[PDB]
């Protein structure tokens, strides 16, 4: 739903370098270099980057009228 | 003839069902359907197998 | 208790006191309404 | 030359066209412009028996959707959520125009309101079918949903495909041996509201006998041609054939009806056959009526259609002959020229017709009783609508289909994407699991490209329940007449007309003999020259537009038959092909580039003749090549995406042809349980039970039909860092390890919700009413501390801890001395309240509906799968620890035991492996479409080797333990695995003791019962064969059904023992005998009481306990 917190192999954070690289791979750059040089070198960290979803922004619009 | 894809009345070992690739290297389409449908027959087998067993153990 | 007109999800509240012939909202008509959180301290464990 | 992009761009541009569930709105479209008309057309106007009063039908139409609700007025428009949240049904009202004539009197026509039809979704009748993506979100609809469903009762309903054998064909076969009967024919005439068979033997005496369900017993075969109007000898052997050899055959079915010469001999004979007992004339009348009107209805139901069926009888008596000569083979019955599917719209039509034909039967019934009483002519005072809507409803909202289907009707599986998807596609054979017959359940060579080879059940339904291909289309059928009149305007000439020509003018039968005979539906048309040349007019009008693409047409040649078949009807499964003309592909370099700037649309290229659907008949002469490398001039056609064979779920696996065959079948059955995101506005919605997964991923190796679908925005799983290797034990025999300190980190957590509802019944018999309130002093009270959760109004309120059997909403029930009737929640199971919903059923009705969801953690016992058919539970937790980390510092997310792959043989699991471990360190996209996967392995390993990783995706591996480096390398992958909802927490269940039942005392049965586990036979044998007296004695006597019962030493019935002063009594020696106790199962004693129930007078002689020596 939304980017979790932690890698979940390694505890890396991971959650804080997810609005960098959504933004600057939709400006035409490759993924590989982003990820190197915003300091995600464990394939762990890659796959957890690279495979993020955020359904979030659609469930914002039906949420519990509690 | 099995499928569209071959000439009529062909009995050549490619026509009738003859795999010569593996698992490994893959499967083309057609063989892909002629594994599935020699294989299709323990799907079905083994619900028959059990309750004439059953039966015949009751008995 | 407390209610919570449906339309346009969360739209305004309302109470017991709103007696009606039927079930609906007072201000929009709505016929579906919600209930409110119960404003009360909540412990859960961060686990 | 067509590259992979070009023919990828014209199926993306198919499925981008024309959406997944194409079929269920065209048919049902279909039967909304045209199908509802005719009905009310078939029927024509209503008779009454009083002269000079009838009604004349005209016009039908159907308005938005909306309901009529208390304090009934204008209509309202309703949305399809507001139908689902509020337990109505997402319907439109229908209106018929009507003129009544009084003793020819005319007056003035009147519209009326007679019924609520039920709407599919996105269907043409739904105004919500044509709205943006902001619209769609404003009214609280999902953008992505198929709709091809409906909404009944607030619950979704969908009409399963059923597939079945072509009515008005006649089907050939052998008799059984060592019989009487050779040959058997048979055909099965489809009327508009009854079916009747009709079947033709050919007995040991070579005769032929005609036999139907009315008339017992065989009729001769002249006999009936003689009755439908052939009355020389000569005409029947001419309508039956013109071949020498055929016509000898006829002669002992001749002469056995050389005694009736004439068609009223034939017509009471028929008579006598049905009416026993009567006068000629009513015989004669009985006996033509049944014939008009039982024999074969589809080709007319009047006096003036017997030619017809005479002809009809004819060329099926031809067809027995010429399989008894040997000329023919007995029919398939498996291939799909054969097999019709039934969808929404004919089932609709049916039960339309049927429901209007009752309707209409009411109206008519209660106008003449009230003309019969004396009023005036008012039709809206009397039309009594509600039978209509009440009649579709419990069809849609049952199952319970007319002409004896069932299961018709179905839930749709909502439990992700994949599930739904697969249920609007499915297709259930009709004639299924009476016998097996090891060959309905073979793969026909004929379903390539029609249904997948892979998606099917395993057991019972195995090969019966199919799933439709990518691009497979089911036809939707024309009217026969212009298909009739275009035939014989092209040149063929009518049986009659040949027959007139060989009998009146002295033309030899020679000529007409190398003639190629012409079909239609079935159904014998004529005679032409030249088959091929028909056929090759036919096809060539059919791309230029002037005839409808709905027609078919195929030419059969052999040694000894020359025909021409055309097929124009629905049901039809048919699949798109290129056309090769000369060995090169109708469609060019400039249609694909005007393809791919949105010039052109897939619909486009079919209208200009270039992309053509055919059906099973037509494919027989067809020659179809894969790729565009390896035309010939002989090639007829070319395959628009060879990977289109597969369904719609077999086409999620990676590499699916590096994997044994049973291993996709498996993946399919299991990716229909997986757990993950099924809607984006779950929680608004009101279902059952559903599951949530908390962090769900797109696969790293993705196939070009999962962007498609839609499936990468609602994914079902996540990518695990798997290793191979044999560690602890725990991961022995299908079980798999998976890191604890991950799932701390919320990997596979998910969220399991249930629904609770109810309604305050207004009960108009009495005028009492219900009433949601607590509990204070009522009759079934259940205690004090259960009811403290609910508000004043008797409602629980949302996020609050519920427990156990706790009380949920809270009302009483009038008497039918009120009595509690509250929700409590399920025993053993506990929550939080999540929602809270309160509205009016359409009666002002309150009904309440209360949603509680609990978390769920991954534990021992969870079961997980992948795209390869690898499900298993899971053994153990480990954390990172105890995990055995590579020299880089990575753990495995999952540890799989190697000796499970070698057996199983999915080498598309290491494929998939390393294809994802490269896709993680690249950041390129990875394509594992079937036959078409890029990029290779090789390319692949060698990008891996060069961003610091060993070729081979091995690792060095040191233990977690103690530090020591493994003597060997272990091969890590990023394979994708998904949680099934076979989940531990729901298949616990234990008793120690509880509840009996009451007729035979003994443990009652279910998990939320408190429990209790059947002892059958089979263990009863295991403890016999051990040879444990007091072991079986305790199992089965002891811990159920013990009792003591009195029994008399005389007479031998039960006595009892009262407390009165003292006595131990019987029943018919009252004091003068004694009675002694023994133990013994109750059941026995019930046995023995039902048995004196009947006649039966079982007496027990009893004996002593201590064997005295
Ligand atoms: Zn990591
Ligand atoms: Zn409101
Ligand atoms: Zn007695």
């Amino acid at each position: 739903m939304i980017i979790p917190i932690r890698c979940f192999t390694c505890g890396a954070v991971v959650a804080d370098k997810w609005e960098p690289f959504s933004n600057r791979v939709m400006g035409g750059e490759d993924p590989e270099k982003v990820l190197t040089e915003l300091g995600v070198n464990r394939y762990c960290c890659r796959r957890m980057l690279l495979s993020h979803v955020n359904i979030i922004r659609e469930i914002i619009h039906y949420t519990r009228p509690i | 003839r099995t499928l569209s894809l071959f000439k009529y009345g062909d009995i050549a070992p490619e026509a009738r069902g003859f795999v010569k690739n593996s698992f490994m290297r893959g499967l083309s389409p057609y063989e892909m359907f002629f594994h599935a449908a020699g294989g299709r027959e323990g799907l079905v087998d083994t619900a028959v197998k059990t309750s004439q067993s059953g039966y015949m153990q009751r008995r | 208790a407390k209610y919570r007109c449906g339309k346009c999800w969360k739209e305004l509240d309302d109470d017991q006191l709103k007696t009606l012939p039927g079930v609906r909202c007072p201000y929009c008509g709505y016929r579906i309404i919600y209930m409110v959180r119960k404003p009360t301290v909540k412990i859960v464990k961060a686990i | 030359m067509l590259d992979t992009e070009s023919r990828w761009a014209i199926a993306e541009s198919f499925f981008k066209t024309r959406g997944l569930v194409r079929q269920h709105l065209d048919s049902f479209n279909d039967f909304l412009r045209n199908k509802l008309q005719q009905v009310i057309y078939e029927q024509g106007e209503i008779v009454t028996e009083v002269p000079g009063l009838k009604i004349k039908l005209g016009k039908i139409r159907y308005e938005k959707p909306s309901i009529r609700e208390t304090d009934k007025g204008p209509m309202r428009e309703i949305t399809p959520m507001e139908a689902r949240l509020r337990n109505l049904t997402y319907s439109s009202p229908i209106f018929l125009s009507m003129i009544p004539v009084e003793n020819n009197i005319e007056g003035e026509p009147i519209e009326i309101y007679i019924g609520d039809l039920p709407i599919m979704l996105k269907s043409v009748a739904d105004p919500t079918s044509n709205l943006p993506i902001d619209k769609l979100i404003e009214i609280g609809e999902d953008p992505k949903d198929p709709g091809g469903y409906f909404i009944v009762n607030g619950s979704e309903k969908v009409i399963i495909a059923q597939e079945d054998l072509a009515t008005n064909r006649v089907l050939v076969d052998y008799g059984k041996s060592g019989s009487n009967i050779t040959h058997v024919a048979k055909v099965t005439s489809s009327a508009a509201g009854y079916r009747v068979q009709v079947m033709i033997e050919r007995l040991k005496d070579s005769t032929i006998q005609i036999s139907f369900a009315t008339v017992p017993g065989r009729i001769p075969f002249a006999i009936i041609m003689r009755a439908l109007g052939f009355v020389t000898d000569r005409d029947i052997v001419y309508a039956v054939s013109l071949d020498p050899q055929i016509q000898n055959e006829l002669l002992p079915s001749l002469e056995q009806a050389s005694s009736i010469t004439s068609a009223e001999e034939a017509l009471d004979f028929i008579g006598n056959r049905v009416a026993i007992g009567q006068k000629r004339e009513n015989r004669i009348q009985k006996a033509e009526q049944v014939i008009d009107k039982y024999f074969l209805p589809h080709l007319g139901t009047s006096p003036e259609d017997r030619k017809k069926k005479g002809y009809y009888l004819a060329s099926a008596v031809n067809k027995i002959l010429e399989l008894y000569l040997g000329r023919r083979e007995p029919d398939d019955k498996d291939h799909y020229a054969n097999k019709r599917v039934r969808l929404a719209g004919d089932l609709f039509t049916s039960l339309f017709r049927v429901a209007f034909k009752a309707f209409v039967k009411d109206l008519v019934y209660q106008l003449e009783k009230s003309k019969v009483r004396g009023r005036r002519l008012s039709l809206t005072a009397l039309v009594r609508a509600d039978i209509i809507t009440e009649r579709i409803r419990h069809a849609l909202a049952t199952g319970n289909w007319v002409g004896g289907r069932t299961g018709v009707s179905q839930l749709l599986d909502r439990t992700n994407w994949l599930s739904m998807l697969s249920h609007l596609r499915r297709v259930v054979s009709s004639l299924a699991r009476g016998q097996p017959n090891f060959e309905a359940r073979d793969l026909h060579g004929t379903q390539w490209g029609r249904m997948c080879p892979f998606e099917t059940p395993e057991g019972p339904n195995s090969g019966l329940v199919k799933n439709l291909a990518l691009l497979a289309q089911v036809s939707v059928g024309i009217n026969e007449s212009v298909v009739e009149r275009v035939a014989y305007e092209l040149g063929v000439v009518s049986v009659e007309d040949v027959i007139r020509r060989i009998s009146e003018q002295n033309e030899d039968v020679e000529k007409y003999m190398s003639w190629s005979k012409v079909y239609l539906n079935g159904r014998l048309l004529g005679y032409y020259e030249d088959g091929k040349e028909l056929a090759k007019k036919i096809r060539e009008s059919r791309r230029q537009g002037k005839l409808s693409d709905e027609v078919n047409v195929a030419y059969i040649a052999t040694d000894y038959l020359n025909e021409v078949h055309i097929n124009c009807d629905a049901g039809r499964v048919r699949r798109p092909l290129i056309i090769v003309n000369n060995g090169t592909p109708l469609v060019d370099t400039e249609d694909i580039k005007k393809l791919k700037n949105g010039e052109i649309t897939f619909d486009d290229l079919v209208k200009q003749g270039k992309i053509e659907f055919i059906d099973a008949e037509e494919e027989e002469n067809a020659y179809v090549a894969l790729n565009p490398q390896d035309l010939t001039p002989d090639h007829t056609h070319l395959e628009i995406w060879p990977s289109a064979i597969l369904g719609i779920i077999a086409s999620i696996i990676p590499y699916p042809e590096h994997n044994q065959s049973p291993r996709n079948t498996y993946q399919s059955a299991m990716a229909k349980q997986s757990l993950g995101l099924y809607a984006s506005n779950y929680q608004i919605r009101t279902d059952t039970r559903a599951h949530l997964l908390h962090y769900p991923q797109m696969p790293l190796v993705q196939t070009r039909m999962l962007g498609v679908i839609g499936y990468n925005d609602r994914p079902a799983g996540a990518n695990a860092i798997l290793a191979i290797m044999s560690y602890t034990g725990y991961n022995m025999e299908d079980s798999i390890i998976m890191n604890k300190s991950s799932i701390e980190r919320g990997m596979y957590r998910s969220t399991f919700f249930r629904l609770y509802s109810t309604e305050e019944v207004k009960y108009p018999g009495g005028q009492e009413d219900k009433i949601i309130t607590p509990e204070a002093g009522v009759k079934g009270y259940k205690g004090k501390d259960y009811y403290r959760l609910l508000e004043d109004n008797g409602v629980v309120s949302p996020e609050v801890e519920v427990k156990g059997g706790d009380v949920l909403i809270g009302k009483v029930s009038p008497p039918r001395a009120k009595r509690d009737t509250s929700i409590v929640t399920r025993h053993g199971e506990n929550g939080i309240v999540d929602l809270v919903l309160i509205t009016e059923t359409l009666e002002g009705n309150k009904l309440v509906k209360v949603r509680v969801r609990d978390l769920r953690i991954p534990e021992i016992g969870d079961k997980f799968a992948t795209r390869h058919g690898q499900k298993g539970v899971v053994g153990i937790l480990i954390d990172q620890v105890d995990m055995p980390y590579t020299a880089k510092g990575i753990v495995p997310d999952i540890i799989l035991n190697p000796h499970a792959l070698p057996s199983r043989m999915t080498i598309g699991q290491i494929m998939e492996a390393i294809g994802g471990k490269y896709a993680a360190l690249s950041g390129k996209p990875v394509d594992a479409t079937p036959f078409l996967e890029t990029p290779k392995l090789q390319e692949m390993q060698k990008e891996i080797l060069k961003l610091g990783h060993l070729p081979d995706s091995t690792e060095v591996v040191y233990d977690g333990r103690t530090g020591q480096k493994l003597k060997s390398r272990i091969l890590f992958g990023i394979v994708y695995y998904q949680k099934l909802h076979h989940m531990v927490a729901d298949k616990m269940h234990a008793r120690a003791r509880g509840p009996v039942q009451i007729l035979t005392r003994q443990p009652t049965e279910g998990r939320a019962r408190e429990g209790g586990l059947r002892f059958g036979e089979m263990e009863r044998d295991c403890l016999i064969g051990f040879g444990t007296a007091m072991l079986i004695k305790d199992r089965l006597l002891d811990n159920s059904d013990k009792a003591v019962v009195y029994i008399c030493d005389q007479c031998g019935y039960v006595g009892w023992y009262d407390r009165s002063k003292n006595r131990y009594v019987c029943p018919v020696h009252g004091d003068k005998s004694v009675l002694h106790p023994v133990t013994v199962s109750y059941a026995f004693k019930l046995l023995i009481q039902e048995l004196m129930s009947m006649v039966i007078s079982p007496r027990l002689i009893l004996g002593e306990k201590v064997n005295l020596g």
